[PDB]
């Protein structure tokens, strides 16, 4: 089963990628 | 016997101090 | 027999290095 | 102007003013 | 941009003059209205020792802690 | 195109990003800046927020904040309760479960500052590596910054990791550090440890070098490419006043690097031992003599008694999770000897 | 103490072998003149 | 103190003699 | 093998290095002897 | 012209002699392993394996041999106190002897490679200059490593061909070497499950082979080759050091916190087991169940094995030693012989009393006798201090149930006071402090010493990674 | 300096392995594939750390000395 | 209640010391020639004042 | 010990005399230049 | 305490022997 802690951990994995994604696009936008 | 060991070590350190003050090494070039 | 073993070890070591 | 210099200064100054206002009002809190 | 340019710039002063004091007051109201006491969970002077408990609190729990902190705190 | 080695190859978005990152401005972002700046900003932001608003009532039983009426010398960001063991205390973790108000209450803001701060120190070291490469210098400065990193890791991460929980790491405050300092003396006899003894020499020896070099260079100046002070006069002065003196500029300015860096590295090794309660607490030979001979007494024996006073009197409140209650008849007292 | 005995035997035999081989390595005495 | 005494003795003889050998060979 | 190593060098330490080495060995012995004896 | 700290740099551009020095180091490590193993056998006392285990005797290398399935010795004694009918070739003495033989063999192979340094293997076919294909070499070595990782966990651990590993009862009562069935579900990731070790080495080994094959076939991209300075050999040293100290920390933490690879019956109890009363809770649970069966209180305590009661003792705690309290654990507080039995304290009017156990932090803890509720009733004044609740005034009495002194009772304040101090230390035992002239100050178990040794090396190797990494990236400026 | 070293029977067998030193692929090669594996490994290490740290509780696991039962 | 700090009285380098003068002396000047006897001078921590002053 | 006191007073006063008379023997600082 | 004095005197004699052996005086002329 999917314990409540697992759901949050997956959410954090998504959230961390979202934070990185914002920076990566930001560098390209300003660079270009 | 320990007091003997400590005293020798303290004197040994002082002996090295005496050597370094007086028996220095002449400077080399570039240095 | 410690003597014999030690002597055999030292002699073999020296000879092996040379060979 | 919205260069990095603007962001860095406003990233520190803006919270600092808020906190300073928070602390100043926070002297007068009745005990 | 040089420091003198912004310092002497008229536009710099007018915008800052109307927003900086508002920001300061915003901090003043944040504590005055009592909002700070709630968001960060800091107890106000009176609710340090509740009726149920008259000593300093203590958690003694890890996975149930969140539920326990509800009881120790006066909410 | 960019010339990588002998051949030249068509540029890529990576090359475009690198040019902008290394672009010369007031603030050198560099590649490391992507990790140092966000982490260092929150390490500073977390401490300032924690001291101003967050309290320690529910973790330590203290009142550590400006809002509760504390100075700059008393406010602190206190460590979580002992019942948290070594939990990383994520805001989304199984403890807070995403509730910010009770995340701060549980003490999770200490882990926020420590973890983010720990990665800020990594970011700074990398930045020193990057700037040196950009300017084509030997990165001795980065190597000398390993000592503060080693101290931070040993004291704030390795030590509490070897104990029962985060509860026994230093808390980010002025007074709260003094509690930590006294805690080791009472419980760990940290002063008597050989490795602290070798760290005190480095720090005090380093300040000795800083004072003399500044004084010597500034007093041997020439009157007014070429050096501004007479190495000959300085060498002659100290060789006749003290007995020995430097004669090589490289060696002198490397000695000043070696004394402090080596000093803190040795002390860090000592704190690793304390992390396991692997103390250099006592001399067995002297303890036996004192026990059998009540009239025997040295300054070391007197120190041991003082440590007993620190432990018993402070343990009641410093460690609330043990619920210790010491009746007045069992607390150590001097007149009871 | 077997370890001490083994160490001492090893050192002694090493030195004795060094002695013997060193005296072997020399070349016979001869008179260059006459 | 047999193990304590020998440890101190070796820590002195072994490194000091090694340093002296190198200095002699250098000069 | 007949061919010597092209990359063969000789260690060397001056008298100053000797004095630092001897002082470090003796000072460490002074500090740690009390604990080893215990 | 080489300073004393660069004397070993001569082999940087000499692959033939680089193999020699690496061979010599391997010979020294193997020589130590055999010598240390032989040393421990000459001192190990296999008489009592219950109250005098090997972790109580300061044995460092012996546990590691026994962890992978070596139990018998040529002396006719087994680690479990059996007869050792068929020691076989692979025994403690045999393995120690095997390492020394290998140590010597490597020594000879070191001399050969040192003398014959210039080989056509180390010469680039295109150009006569010496060279090393580091990207490809790493592929070969990784390929070999993957096979061993798969080989170990597929045959040696599972018991298909090898003996297996040491699995044990959660409470470290029954332990032995058994085959381990691999666990493939999420259940196989928890540290304390032996099935993880077999499952991991199978999966990691397979992936190691595939990656090893890949790095052989696919050459590095030109960008990475120059970005990572793959041409130099320093980069291999700096990166390798980084991996090593990462492994040291993980091994240090897994040893300190306990895991399936460091059984308590083999290395010693964990510190956190005393803090949380791991064994005390189990003993009480066992005793209460016996009481519910209708048995007497005296025989119920006698049902507790001495092995379990010997773990519930603060002396068997890795976090109680000292940095310079050298020697085996037995040299601290003597040899544990006999268990005196659970001690029960009662005041005059009837209420039973409990002694507050010493926290692991404190080195000198006051003696407190707490009532069931928790209120302090009896004390022991610091020394020559005015008392209001000392033993005499309240006149408490101590009764022993189970163990050596089951059924006895004491009331003399001097004797009760003596046993009160022993009560805060955990279970009460009788120690022989004359055989080894034990000092009386707790030492640390091999779990404590291993963790200290490897965390210190982990930090020191972090500086090495930085230094060698700095030289690689800044090679041109350092070189000239 | 120019004469080769020993022509060993073993050496001549191993030359193919140590023969193409310095060869590289144009452009970034497989670096994109590299990045995916690092992220997956970093994600993997977080899982075991959180499980072992008890900050991530699963239903199958127990994470205690009692699981040896 | 004397305190022993000599290296010959069961002290290490770490524990040894030159104990300061006695409390009974106070701030009074205490040269050798003012002590009743040498043993009295030693018993009152005389050598400390001599060392510190010089 | 009156003998010890007299010896020290003589050694102490002797050295002080050199110190005082030593600094008198020095001649005043002056700049040959300018 | 006498053991310290005896040992120090013996060590001083040995030190003088060492100095005489190694820190020898270069010969002068005529001599
Ligand atoms: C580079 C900057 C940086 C760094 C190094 C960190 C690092 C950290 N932060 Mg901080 N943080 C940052 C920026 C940063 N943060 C910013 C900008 C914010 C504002 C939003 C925060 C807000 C914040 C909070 C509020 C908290 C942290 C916490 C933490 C810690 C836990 C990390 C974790 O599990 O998150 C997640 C980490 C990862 C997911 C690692 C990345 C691994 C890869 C990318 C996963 C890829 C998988 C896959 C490809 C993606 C999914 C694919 C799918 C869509 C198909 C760690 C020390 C927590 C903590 O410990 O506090 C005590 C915490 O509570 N941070
Ligand atoms: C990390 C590796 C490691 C670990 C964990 C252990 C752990 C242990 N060993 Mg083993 N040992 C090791 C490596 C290791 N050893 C090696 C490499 C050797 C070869 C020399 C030995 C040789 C050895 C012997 C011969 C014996 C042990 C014993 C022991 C046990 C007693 C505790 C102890 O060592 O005293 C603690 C000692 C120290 C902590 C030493 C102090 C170190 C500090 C850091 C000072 C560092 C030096 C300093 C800078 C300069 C010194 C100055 C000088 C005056 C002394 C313990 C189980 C004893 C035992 O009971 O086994 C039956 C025993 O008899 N070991
Ligand atoms: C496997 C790891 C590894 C390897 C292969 C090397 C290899 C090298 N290092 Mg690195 N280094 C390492 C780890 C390693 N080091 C670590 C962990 C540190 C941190 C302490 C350093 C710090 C370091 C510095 C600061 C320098 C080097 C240098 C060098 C080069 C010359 C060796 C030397 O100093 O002369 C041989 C050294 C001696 C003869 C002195 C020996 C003194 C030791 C302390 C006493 C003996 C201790 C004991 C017997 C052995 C300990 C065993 C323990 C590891 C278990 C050589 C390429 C030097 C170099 O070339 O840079 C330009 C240099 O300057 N290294
Ligand atoms: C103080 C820390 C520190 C410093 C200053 C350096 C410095 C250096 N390293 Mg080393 N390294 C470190 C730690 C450090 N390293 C650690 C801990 C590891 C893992 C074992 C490595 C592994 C490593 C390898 C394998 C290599 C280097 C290399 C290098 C050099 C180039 C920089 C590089 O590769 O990127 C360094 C990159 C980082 C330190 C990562 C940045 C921080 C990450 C992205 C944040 C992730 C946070 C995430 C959310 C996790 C949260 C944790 C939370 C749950 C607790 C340089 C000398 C290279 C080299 O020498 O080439 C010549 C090389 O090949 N390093
Ligand atoms: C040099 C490196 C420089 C860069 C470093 C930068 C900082 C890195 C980021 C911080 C890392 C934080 C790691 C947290 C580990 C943790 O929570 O452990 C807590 C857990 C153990 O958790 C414990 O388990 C015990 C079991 O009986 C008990 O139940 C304890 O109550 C429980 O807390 O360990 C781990 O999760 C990881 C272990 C492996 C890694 C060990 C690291 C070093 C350990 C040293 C031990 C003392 C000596
Ligand atoms: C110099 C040698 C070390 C001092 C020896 C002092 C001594 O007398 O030991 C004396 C001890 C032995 O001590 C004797 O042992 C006997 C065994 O039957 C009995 O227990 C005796 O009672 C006991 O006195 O020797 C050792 O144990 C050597 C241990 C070497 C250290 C191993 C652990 C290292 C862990 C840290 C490593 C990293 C450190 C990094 C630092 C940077
Ligand atoms: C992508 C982030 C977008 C912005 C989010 C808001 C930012 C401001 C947060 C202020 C504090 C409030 C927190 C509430 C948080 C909250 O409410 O979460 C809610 C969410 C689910 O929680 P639940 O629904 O169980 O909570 C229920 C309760 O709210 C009521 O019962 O948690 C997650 O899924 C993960 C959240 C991550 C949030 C942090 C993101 C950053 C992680 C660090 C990334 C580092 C990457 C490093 C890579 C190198
Ligand atoms: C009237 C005043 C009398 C003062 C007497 C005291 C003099 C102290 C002389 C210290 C010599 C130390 C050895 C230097 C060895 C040596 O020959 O160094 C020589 C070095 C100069 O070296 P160079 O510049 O020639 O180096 C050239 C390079 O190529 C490297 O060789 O001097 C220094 O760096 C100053 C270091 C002072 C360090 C002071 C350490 C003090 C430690 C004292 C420990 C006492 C323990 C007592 C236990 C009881
Ligand atoms: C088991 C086999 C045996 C293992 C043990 C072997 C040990 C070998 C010897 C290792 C030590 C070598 C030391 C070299 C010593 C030496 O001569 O170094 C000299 C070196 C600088 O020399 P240079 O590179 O200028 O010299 C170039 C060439 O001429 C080579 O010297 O300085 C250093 O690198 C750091 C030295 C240690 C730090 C010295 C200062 C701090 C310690 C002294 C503190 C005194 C107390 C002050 C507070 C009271
Ligand atoms: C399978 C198996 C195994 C393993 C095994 C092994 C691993 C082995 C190895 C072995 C080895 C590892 C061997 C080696 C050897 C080497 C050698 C044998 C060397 C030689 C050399 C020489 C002889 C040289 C000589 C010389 C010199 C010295 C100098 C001059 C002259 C010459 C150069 C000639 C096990 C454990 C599982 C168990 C059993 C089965
Ligand atoms: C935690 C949090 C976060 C973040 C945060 C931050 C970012 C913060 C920041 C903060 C800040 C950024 C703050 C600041 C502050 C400041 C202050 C508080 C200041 C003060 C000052 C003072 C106090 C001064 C004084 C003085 C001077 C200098 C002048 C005159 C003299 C004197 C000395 C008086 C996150 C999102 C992650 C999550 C959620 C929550
Ligand atoms: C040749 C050969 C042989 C034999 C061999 C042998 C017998 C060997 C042995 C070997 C050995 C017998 C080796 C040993 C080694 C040892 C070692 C290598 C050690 C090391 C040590 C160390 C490294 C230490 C360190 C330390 C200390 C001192 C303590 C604490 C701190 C430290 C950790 C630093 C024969 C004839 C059979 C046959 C053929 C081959």
């Amino acid at each position: 089963a999917v314990t409540p802690s697992l759901k949050n951990f997956l959410g954090s994995l998504i959230a961390g990628a979202t934070v990185l994604g914002g920076i990566a696009l930001a560098i390209t936008a300003v660079s270009k | 016997m320990e007091a003997l060991v400590y005293t020798f070590l303290l004197v040994g350190t002082l002996g090295i101090i005496f050597f370094s003050i007086f028996f220095r090494d002449p400077p080399r070039m570039i240095k | 027999p410690v003597l014999g073993w030690v002597l055999l070890g030292v002699f073999g070591t020296m000879w092996a290095i040379w060979f | 102007i919205f260069t990095v210099r603007w962001l860095a200064i406003h990233g520190i100054a803006v919270p600092t003013i808020f906190f300073l206002g928070a602390i100043t009002a926070m002297q007068f809190i009745q005990r | 941009r040089p420091f003198s340019d912004i310092l002497t710039s008229i536009r710099y002063w007018v915008i800052h003059s109307i927003t900086v004091p508002a920001l300061f007051i915003a901090g003043w109201l944040f504590v005055s209205t009592g909002l700070a006491y709630d968001v960060f969970g800091t107890p106000r002077p009176n609710e340090y020792f509740t009726e149920d408990r008259q000593e300093a609190p203590l958690i003694t729990d890890r996975f149930n802690a969140l539920e326990q902190v509800k009881k120790l705190s006066g909410n | 195109t960019i010339a990588i080695g002998t051949y030249q190859e068509k540029r890529t978005w990576f090359d475009d990003a690198d040019d902008w990152l290394r672009q010369d401005r007031f603030v050198f972002v560099g590649w490391s800046g992507l990790l140092l700046f966000p982490c260092a900003y929150f390490a500073l932001g977390g401490w300032l927020t924690g001291t101003t608003f967050v309290t320690s009532w529910y973790t330590h039983g203290l009142a550590t904040s400006y809002l509760e009426g504390c100075n700059f010398l008393t406010a602190a960001v206190s460590t979580p309760a002992n019942s948290m063991a070594h939990s990383l205390l994520f805001v989304w973790g199984p403890e807070a479960q995403g509730d910010f108000t009770r995340w701060c209450q549980l003490g999770g803001l200490w882990a926020f500052v420590a973890l983010h701060g720990a990665f800020g120190l990594i970011g700074f070291m990398l930045r020193q590596f990057e700037i040196a490469r950009s300017v084509n210098l030997r990165p001795y400065n980065a190597i000398a910054f390993s000592a503060p990193i080693a101290v931070f890791v040993s004291v704030f991460l390795i030590y509490p990791l070897g104990q029962s929980g985060w509860f026994f790491a230093p808390s980010f405050g002025v007074a709260a550090i003094f509690r930590f300092i006294l805690f080791f003396q009472g419980f760990h006899n940290w002063t008597l440890n050989p490795f602290h003894m070798m760290g005190v020499a480095g720090v005090l020896g380093a300040a000795l070098l800083c004072a003399i070099h500044g004084a010597t260079v500034e007093n041997t100046l020439f009157e007014d490419a070429e050096e501004t002070y007479s190495m000959v006069t300085a060498n002659r002065f100290w060789s006749q006043i003290f007995g020995v003196a430097f004669s090589n500029k490289r060696w002198l300015h490397f000695f000043m690097l070696l004394v402090p860096v080596t000093g803190l590295w040795m002390s860090a090794i000592g704190v690793v031992g304390l992390a396991l309660n692997l103390r250099a607490y006592d001399f067995v030979s002297q303890e036996i003599r004192a026990a059998e001979d009540p009239e025997f007494e040295t300054f070391y024996t007197k120190n041991i008694l003082l440590n007993e006073g620190i432990r018993a009197w402070m343990a009641a409140q410093d460690q609330p999770h043990e619920r210790l209650v010491f009746p007045e008849e069992v607390l150590p007292r001097g007149n009871a000897l | 103490m077997l370890t001490l005995k083994i160490f001492v035997y090893t050192v002694v035999t090493f030195f004795v072998c060094l002695f013997i081989f060193g005296f072997l390595s020399n070349d016979p005495a001869r008179n260059p003149g006459k | 103190n047999i193990y304590g005494l020998t440890a101190t003795a070796l820590f002195i003889i072994i490194p000091t003699s090694f340093l002296l050998i190198l200095y002699v060979k250098t000069a | 093998m007949a061919r010597p190593n092209p990359n063969k060098q000789v260690v060397e330490l001056n008298r100053t290095s000797l004095y630092w080495g001897l002082l470090l060995i003796f000072v460490l012995a002074v500090l740690f002897s009390s604990y080893i004896f215990n | 012209g080489l300073p004393w700290y660069r004397v070993h740099t001569v082999v940087i551009n000499d692959p033939g002699r680089l193999i020699s020095v690496h061979l010599m180091h391997t010979a020294l490590v193997s020589g130590w392993a055999g010598s240390m193993a032989l040393f421990e056998i000459s001192v190990f006392d296999p008489s009592d394996p219950v109250l005098n285990p090997m972790w109580r005797q300061g044995m460092f290398v012996l546990p590691f041999m026994t962890r992978l399935g070596i139990t018998q010795s040529w002396g006719g004694w087994t680690i479990s106190g059996e007869t050792a009918t068929n020691p076989g070739i692979w025994s403690y003495e045999g393995v120690a002897a095997a390492h020394i033989i290998l140590s010597g063999a490597l020594f000879l192979a070191s001399v050969w490679h040192w003398t014959y340094w210039d080989l056509e293997l180390f010469r680039d076919p295109r150009t006569g200059k010496t060279a090393l294909d580091l990207p490809k070499i790493f592929g070969i070595h990784l390929f070999l490593s993957g096979l061993l990782c798969f080989g170990f966990g597929a045959f040696h651990v599972t018991g298909v061909f090898g003996p297996g590993i040491w699995v044990s009862d959660p409470y470290g009562l029954t332990g032995r070497v058994q085959p381990v069935a691999p666990s493939w579900g999420a259940d196989g990731f928890d540290p304390y499950n032996p099935g993880g070790i077999a499952s991991h080495h199978i999966a990691a080994g397979i992936l190691g082979v595939l990656a090893g094959l890949f790095h052989l076939c696919v050459r590095p991209s030109i960008r990475l080759y120059f970005g990572l300075s793959m041409g130099s050999i320093e980069t291999v040293l700096s990166s390798s050091i980084a991996a090593v100290f990462w492994a040291a920390f993980v091994v240090a933490g897994t040893m300190w916190y306990g895991s399936a690879a460091t059984p308590i019956e083999l290395f010693g109890p964990t510190r956190y087991q005393w803090d949380q009363g791991f064994f005390q809770q189990e003993i009480q649970k066992r005793v209460q169940a016996s009481l519910a069966e209708g048995a007497s209180l005296s025989d119920a305590w006698s049902r507790i094995p001495e092995k379990l009661a010997f773990y519930d003792y603060i002396g068997n705690n890795p976090a109680k030693g000292g940095l310079f309290r050298t020697g085996a654990m037995n040299s601290g507080d003597g040899i544990a012989v006999g268990w005196l039995g659970h001690a029960s304290f009662k005041d005059q009017e009837g209420r039973e009393l409990f002694v507050r156990r010493m926290p692991t932090f404190f080195e000198t803890f006051p003696v407190l006798l707490l009532d069931k509720d928790g209120i302090v009733r009896a004390d022991v004044p610091f020394r020559k201090a005015e008392s209001k609740y000392s033993i005499e005034q309240v006149g408490v009495s101590v009764t022993f149930y189970g163990g050596e002194l089951d059924g006895l009772t004491f009331t003399d304040p001097a004797t009760v006071k003596k046993y009160a101090r022993k009560a805060q230390l955990g279970e009460i035992f009788e120690f022989d402090r004359s055989t080894l002239q034990s000092d009386g100050v707790f030492r640390s178990s091999p779990r404590g010493w291993f963790t200290f040794g490897h965390v210190c090396f982990a930090l020191l190797f972090f500086f090495g990674h930085i230094w060698h990494g700095a030289r690689t990236i800044f090679r041109d400026v350092f070189a000239g | 300096f120019q004469e080769p070293g020993l022509v060993t029977p073993l050496g001549t067998l191993l030359r193919p392995l140590n023969s193409e030193a310095g060869k590289v692929l144009p452009g970034w090669g497989t670096t994109v594939l590299m990045a995916v594996f690092i992220l997956l490994f970093a994600a993997f290490l977080l899982i075991i750390l959180e499980i072992y740290n008890s900050s991530l509780i699963l239903d199958d696991v127990s994470m205690s000395w009692e699981t040896l039962a | 209640e004397p305190v022993s700090g000599s290296l010959l009285y069961g002290n290490n380098i770490i524990t040894g010391a030159v104990i300061p003068t006695s409390n009974a002396i106070g701030l009074h000047f205490y040269p050798i020639w003012e002590a009743a006897s040498l043993d009295e001078w030693l018993y009152n921590g005389g050598p400390y004042q001599l060392i510190v002053c010089h």
